[PDB]
Formats: C-alpha cells, structure tokens, sequence
C-alpha cells in the first residue's frame, strides 16, 4: 500500500 | 529599494511557490472506493493595508509612526492574499492513466498572512503624502 | 424489497379473494398465486410513487399507538378527515404506516 | 417566611421487578407500546390515568416518570406492574425508591444575577452565554436550585419532601438581599 | 504594482483572529464526509446468526474482521464469541490476521 | 412464542447441525445416547454429522 | 476562555470555538469544572473576580464596533446606553452579545451611519430578526438608553429614530 | 373519488400486462387472463367502495388507511406524522393521497 | 480544516521583527543598528 497522501510538484 | 520590494517584489516572491497540490491514491480496499481526490490551493493577489496597531482588548485603528515611538509599538502593516481553493476527484480504475475533474467545489477572501514592517516616508507610509504643515500637525520633524 | 401491508386493503382484498377463488377451482398453481401478490407489490408501489398528486390531513385524538419492525400503527378516535375539500368525521380510525425508505 | 409552597413538576422513581421481562411480547401484547432495539435497549410504555410515562427493560428494571405526587406514583408503579402481570409475564411489585423530586416556584421580583455570582462565587455558576438562568448547587442539603432573572426558581435533587422545602427556606433569604432596584 | 486598501483597517481585520464569523468553507472537510455516516444494530441471536456464518465461510475460506463486522452487521463483542467457537484466526502465516474456519468442520 | 421461537435442524450446513450436538454434549455430565440427542434435533434417521462425530 | 477573562481581554464562546473545533456541550462543561478546580485550590492554596462575571458586555462593544468601522464617539455612547440597558427586565436575561449588538445597533442609526441591519448581524452573527425583534423592546425606553450629555449638546435626536 | 378510480383501473392493468410473462412461464392457458380480469373487476364493483368504469392490552366495516411514513415526532401531549404514496378507506369510500399530515394530541 | 488555523500569520510577523529588532538575520550579524540621533549630520 502506498502513503495515501502524497505531494507533487 | 523598499518601494520597488514592496510594489514588486512581494507579488514576485507569492508567485513562485503559490500552488500546492496535495494528492489522496485510490488505496484500493474496496471497489466501492476507488475514487482518488486531489486538493489544490493557490494563492492570487496580494494586498497591503496601511500601517495598523491591534490591541489587547481586540479594538484596531490607525498608527502613526509619532504614537508608534511612544508606546514601543512597531510600525507595520497589514498583508493580505486572495486564495482561491479547488479540488478535483477522478475515477481510479485499474491500470489507467486518471483525468482530474473539477467536482463543484471552488470558493474564493482574503486570508491575513502577517504584517510586513513600513519603512518612514515610503509610498506606503503615512507621511508620504503629507505636506508641511500635515507634518507639523502629526508631530513630524519635516 | 416492498411491505406486504398493501395486501390489506381493498385491492388487495380483493385479488386475494379472487386468486384463492381460482386456488379452489384448480385452475392455478398455488407457488403462481404467490408470483402475483409479489408483482403486485411492485405495481400498487410504482403507480402510487408517480401518479398521485391528493394531499389529506386527519385532526384527532389519539387513542392508541405502536412501533414494532420499522411498521408504525396509531388509532386515532373521533378525528375529521378532509381531503384536498369536504370533511369525514371518523368515530375510530386505525392507522397503519411503514418506513418510507425502503428496506433494500 | 416565603408564604408559597413549591409545587411538584416530576418524580422519577426507580423500581424492580425480579424476573426477566420479553419487551418485544410486552410490546405487541400491549395497547401502548414502542420497542425499538436499533435506538435504545427498553420498550417504551405510557398510561393514561396517571399520567405517566414508564420505561421496560429486559432484566426487570423499570423507571416511573412523570408522576406528580408520592402516592400516584405507587399507584402507576403498581398498575405498570399489574399491567406485564396481566400480559402473563411475572411481575411483582418490590422495592420503590425515588431517586430524583422536581418543583417549581416563583418569587414575583427580579434578582441580579451578577451580584449572586459574585458574592456568593463558589455555589453560583453563571454562565449567561450558555443559559440564562443561573446555577446554584445548595451545600445543605444538597440540592441544585435554577434561579432566573424573572423570579422562577426551579429546585431539583431532593429525594422527600422535607428537603425540598428546607431548601427553599434556606434560599429565600439569600435570595431577598440581591433584589434588582 | 500592489493595490492599497483604502477602507478602514478595523473592517479589513474583522476576518482575521477570533471571529464571532463561522467559517463556511466545505473545504477538506473529511471528517464531516465520513463522520455523517454512523448507524448502531442489535445482535441477531446464535439461534439465527449461526447458520449465516457457516453459510459465509462456505462462500470463501479466508475472511477479514473488518469484513465480517459489514456483513453480520453486528457489534464486535458477542460477535467475537461465535467468531473464535467455530473458527480461528492465523497471525503468524502469510495470511496474517485473517479468521478461517477450523479444521474439523472444514474437512468436511 | 417460545414454540415458534425453537429451530429445526434444517440448517444450511451439515456443519453446523454438528455444532447443535457438540453444545448439548458439553451441557451434560453424562454421555448421552442417540435416543437423547434425536429428542434434541429434529432428524431421526443416521445422520453425517453423527459419523462425522465419531 | 479563562485566560482572557482573567486580562480583561475576555472573548465569546463563539470567537473561541471559531478556532477550536469543540462543540458546546463539552465545552461548557469544560469550563465549569475547571473554574472548580482553581477554585478548590484558591481557597486550599485571587482568582476571581467582578471580571469573571459570565456578561461582562461592556468588554464586548469596542471589539464589535471595530469591526464595524464606527468612529469612535459612537462606540462610548454605545457603552453607556449598554451599561444601562440592564435596567430593563424584559431584556436582561437575554445573552450579553445581544445586548451588545442591540445596543451598538440603536447608536449605529442614533448616528445616521449608512450600514444596514442585514450587515451589523451578519458581521457579529446575530439573527436579524432577533437585531429587530431586540430594537423594539428597546424603543419603548428610549428616553433612558440615551446619554443626556450627547442630547443634551444636540449631536444626535431622539426623532432619527424610527418607531415600527 | 375520479382518481381513487383511475389509480385502480391503472393498478388492475399493471398486475395483468405483468403477470402475463409468469403466466407463459407455467405453462397456463391465454383464457386464463380474462378469468382473472373479470372475477377480480366484479370483485372491486361488488364492494361499492367507488365507482368504476367497468384497557392495557392488545385483542370493509373498519376505517384503514396503508402507506408509508417519513418521519414522526411528537411534543409531551402532541404527535405529527408524515406520510405520503398511501390509499384510505373511511366509510366505505377510498381515497389516495400523494402526502398527508397526521395532528393527534394524546390525552 | 480550518484555514484561520492552516495559514499561521505570526510566523511572517515575529521572522520580519526578529531580523530587523536584532541584527541576526537568520530564521549575517549586525545588519539592522539603532539609528544615530546624536545630530542631524550622524
């Protein structure tokens, strides 16, 4: 599973 | 220097990093949850009041830079931005590239970000527009 | 799924009379008597949600009333029944109601 | 001294039964019935003479409220017994004890609530934001007493009858002396 | 260049701080999404409830408790009771903290 | 009610009829023989689950 | 809330829970306990005082006249109209904030200042049924919610008020 | 009542038109249709309901309304109920109603 | 969410007053002095 919060540039 | 900051620069520097997106994955549990959400805000214009005091008992008014000296006060102003908030939710099936919609949810205000320090006899002061005598009655030395 | 209350009214007195009528003559299948009263739910549902349009209101006395398996039942005694109009005067009414939202 | 003796506004009274009680047979048995499993655990039961409200569990508790005197409420209690009795459950009337006596009164004149809060700062609670009538938690006897501006005092928390007029008694000149004009 | 306000500074400041204003917005608002749906249920007695739970395992060999406390419906306490009497529950396997039935009633 | 209220033994599984029979053996100081338990569930008869029990 | 009361800086419960996500029933009992709390080691171990009145809407009128924008000579007949305002039966058991607000609302059109109702309740979030429905009581005793001084030198007239 | 008839009259020709596809399923004659038809039709007539085109515990002639209810509340002596898609019989007459208000005050 | 809350204006006001109250001007030394008022030449 994955972070489920997330911060793209 | 500080008129050309403050009329400037101060738009330049919002306008770098003003967008932030936040992404929420699928975090597949469930096939009744599969929606992926994305929140952005973004930060407009940016807007600069007069030079201000706020005091204990929550009463704001305007500060001259003669009252300011008296009471240990620091002559600033206030700064003010319009940000404008969206979000955008898509349906996350399996091996897919997704397409973000808008999903009716924008609003829009302005939102204090502190006060920014005003220089004497800038644009922004006071006494910038003030002539001899408007200085003699402030308690200004011309 | 629909509430088999409907069954209890003139309509549905009356298909009830008329099936087991047929049921005595050996006419019709007692599991097909069955297969009617459940699409007849779905009809007597779908007709009355879509092509009513009358508003009652009942002024009254409550003399009894009931909750038990999300099916109210009040009985209301001499209570003025008007409609749209003109006024009934009820000497005892029995009231009996399910839950809007459906059960699935 | 006050000349005006409080008049009782609701008893809730606690009572047992011994056995165990099926509220669902109760409810379909009885004329004025209302279970309910999904929002609360007791069917709910009202008669009308009386005038009061009962609440069934299924371990043979129940809770009288509503009546207006003593003797009415062991009338209701018994009829609320005779009633599950009746049903073919088995019921008998046991311990009856009142856990709780409401009344109302007024002083026909206006009170400062300011100063009572002030003066009188640990009994009183006020809190005008919240609730505009004050609150006051009497030492002795223990009992809560609500004062409003408008002069209605509600006196809540005795257990007889001897409590709550000793305790309006013991009010009324504390009372008095924070008059408003 | 920036726009100066003109208007007083006590209105511009009226949003700002402890306001007696409520703030609107329905804005990352998640905990209002999801704590909107909340419902309590009874427990459906053994005498019902224990077929349903053989008919469930038949459906599928290795069921979750988050899963379980969906279908029954049912709260997790008395729910345990009947859960861990007909089956049990491997932590250490590769199937970690999933309940399976027991052996003797799934070898059948 | 309590009439209505009791289960036949006709339940989904042969499963969990065992589990009827396993509860009412556990309840019992005693063995229990087969005449016992048929009083029990409603099924006579040689049953799986009796097989299976042994 | 008690740090503020305690400066003479007090806020409402409202401004409070605007930044705290906390609903009202537990804050209020919040509240309570812990004024029992200090008060049970005060006396052990002042504390309260004519402040710690719960009203205390004196404190309220300037803060809600700034965000208003009136000059400040408004604001002071608004502390003396307000202060015996709480003479009035009919309307001193209502909550300190709609005393205030009503009181800042009578001097707003004692003053003739071109703000309508809809905004001096919607920037304090008060029903403005309830601004009107407060005005009318007050309208009966006008006469003693006016400072003889202010209409005494002519400033304002009791005749720019009008009557529903 | 004309539209207490008209919901009939639709009501009678759903359970027809629908039940015809059951029907082929058991295998039951086409005559079979009409027979239903008419019995049930002389049914509804025969009861003159409308006119037509063709103590503590629990123990047509009797007044009986089915539907559903939205929501019910009620206020110490006071009980108000919402109800709505629902057919009354009062006095041997039938009713049907889209919504209904229910304002009974418990003695 | 709350944005009174989310955006926090007391870091941009007490990071401009510290750099320019003391000559720090970090979260360089001496950069901001005490005006000389001794004479209107200084």
């Amino acid at each position: 599973l994955r972070r489920k919060t997330r911060q793209l540039k | 220097s500080f008129n050309q900051f403050v009329d400037y620069t101060l738009q330049d520097i919002i306008c770098e990093d003003s967008t932030l997106i936040l992404e929420q994955l699928a975090q597949h549990t469930t096939e009744s949850d599969n929606i992926s959400r994305k929140y952005e805000i973004s930060f407009g214009k940016i807007y600069v009041t007069k030079p201000m005091v706020n005091e204990s008992d929550g009463v704001t008014h305007a500060l001259y830079p003669q009252e300011a000296r008296l009471r240990n006060l620091t002559y600033s102003s206030g700064l003010f931005v319009d940000v404008k908030k969206r979000t955008y939710e898509a349906i996350d099936v399996p091996g897919r590239e997704l397409k973000y919609e808008l999903i009716a949810e924008e609003s829009e205000g302005k939102v204090f970000i502190g006060r920014l320090p005003i220089m004497l006899r800038s644009k922004n002061c006071y006494l910038s527009e003030a002539t001899e005598s408007d200085l003699y009655k402030l308690k200004e030395c011309p | 799924g629909y509430y088999e209350l409907y069954r209890r009214s003139t309509i549905g007195n009356s298909l009830v009379d008329a099936l087991d009528t047929l049921i005595s003559d050996g006419r019709i299948e007692a599991s097909l008597a069955m297969r009617v009263l459940e699409t007849f739910d779905k009809v007597v549902a779908e007709t009355l949600k879509d092509n009513t349009q009358s508003k009652l209101t009942v002024k009254g006395n409550l003399d009894t009333y009931g909750f038990c398996d999300d099916v109210w039942t009040f009985i209301v005694k001499n209570c003025q029944v008007t409609v749209e109009q003109s006024v009934i005067s009820v000497d005892k009414l029995r009231i009996v109601a399910c839950n809007s939202k459906k059960s699935e | 001294t006050s000349g005006i003796v409080p008049t009782l506004q609701n008893i809730v009274a606690t009572v047992t039964l011994g056995c165990r009680l099926d509220l669902k047979t109760v409810a379909l048995h009885a004329r004025n019935a209302e279970y309910n499993p999904k929002r609360f655990a007791a069917v709910i039961m009202r008669i009308r003479e009386p005038k009061t409200t009962a609440l069934i569990f299924a371990s043979g508790k129940m809770v009288v409220t509503g009546a207006k005197s003593e003797d009415d409420s062991k009338l209701a209690s018994r009829k609320y017994a005779r009633i599950i009795q009746k049903i073919g459950f088995a019921a008998k009337f046991t311990d009856f004890k009142i856990q709780n006596i409401v009344g109302s009164c007024d002083v026909k004149f206006p009170i400062r609530l300011e100063g009572l809060a002030f003066s009188h700062g640990t009994f009183s609670s006020y809190e005008p934001e919240l609730f505009p009538g004050l609150i006051y938690r009497m030492v002795k006897p223990k009992i809560v007493l609500l004062i409003f501006v408008s002069g209605k005092i509600v006196l809540t928390g005795a257990k007889q009858r001897e409590e709550i007029y000793q305790a309006f008694e013991a009010i009324y000149p504390v009372l008095s002396e924070f008059r408003k004009m | 260049r920036i726009t100066t306000l003109d208007e007083t500074v006590g209105v511009t400041m009226s949003h700002t701080g402890m306001s007696m204003r409520s703030d609107n917005s329905n804005f990352l608002k998640v905990g209002r999404e999801k704590a909107k749906s909340n419902i309590k249920s009874i427990r459906m007695p053994k005498k019902e409830i224990l077929d349903y739970l053989f008919k469930l395992f038949d459906e599928y060999d290795y069921w979750s408790l988050k899963g379980l406390k969906e279908r029954t419906r049912q709260p997790e306490a008395h729910l345990k009771e009947c859960l861990d009497k007909v089956a049990t529950l491997v932590k250490k396997g590769p199937y970690a903290f999933k309940y399976t039935l027991r052996p003797e009633y799934k070898k059948l | 009610a309590l009439q209505a209220n009791q289960t036949d033994i006709s339940k989904s599984h042969d499963s969990s009829k065992l589990l009827w029979a396993t509860e009412y053996i556990q309840k019992k100081g005693k063995p229990v023989l087969v005449n016992e338990l048929l009083d029990y569930l409603s099924m006579k008869k040689d049953d799986k689950v009796i097989e299976l029990l042994k | 809330l008690i740090g503020c009361r305690r400066a003479e800086v007090a806020r409402t419960f409202k401004e409070i829970q605007s930044l705290i996500h906390v609903k009202t029933k537990e804050f209020g009992k919040t509240l309570n306990i812990m004024k029992n709390i200090l008060r049970g080691k005060s006396e052990d171990g002042k504390i309260d005082t004519d402040n710690m009145s719960g009203a205390q809407n004196l404190t309220y009128i300037p803060r809600f006249c700034s965000h208003l924008g009136l000059p400040m000579q408004v604001t002071t007949s608004a502390e003396y109209t307000a202060k015996k305002c709480k003479e009035i039966k009919e309307i001193a058991g209502k909550s300190p904030i709609t005393i205030a607000v009503v009181s800042i609302y009578l001097n707003i059109l004692l003053f003739q200042i071109p703000i309508t109702a809809a905004k001096v309740g919607q920037t304090l979030q008060v029903t403005e049924g309830t601004i009107k429905s407060g005005y009318k009581i007050l309208y009966e005793h006008r006469d003693k919610l006016v400072d003889p001084q202010l209409i005494a030198n002519g400033v304002v007239s009791l005749d720019n008020l009008p009557g529903v | 009542n004309a539209e207490a008839s008209r919901v009939y009259e639709i009501i009678v020709e759903s359970v027809v038109n629908e039940v015809r596809e059951d029907f082929e399923n058991a295998g039951i004659d086409e005559q079979t249709l009409q027979d239903l038809k008419n019995i049930w039709q002389k049914k509804l007539t025969e009861t003159k309901v409308t006119t037509f085109s063709w103590d503590y515990l629990i123990s047509p002639d009797e007044n009986l309304m089915l539907c559903l209810y939205d929501k019910v509340t009620r206020t110490k002596a006071r009980w108000k109920c919402s109800l709505k898609d629902g057919v009354v019989t009062i006095n041997r007459n039938d009713y049907t109603f889209q919504k209904a208000q229910v304002e009974a005050e418990w003695v | 969410f709350n944005m009174k809350l989310a955006i926090n204006a007391k870091t941009i006001t007490s990071g401009l007053k510290y750099a320019l109250a003391t000559g720090n001007w970090g979260e360089r030394a001496g950069v901001s002095q005490v005006l000389n008022r001794y004479t209107y030449s200084s």
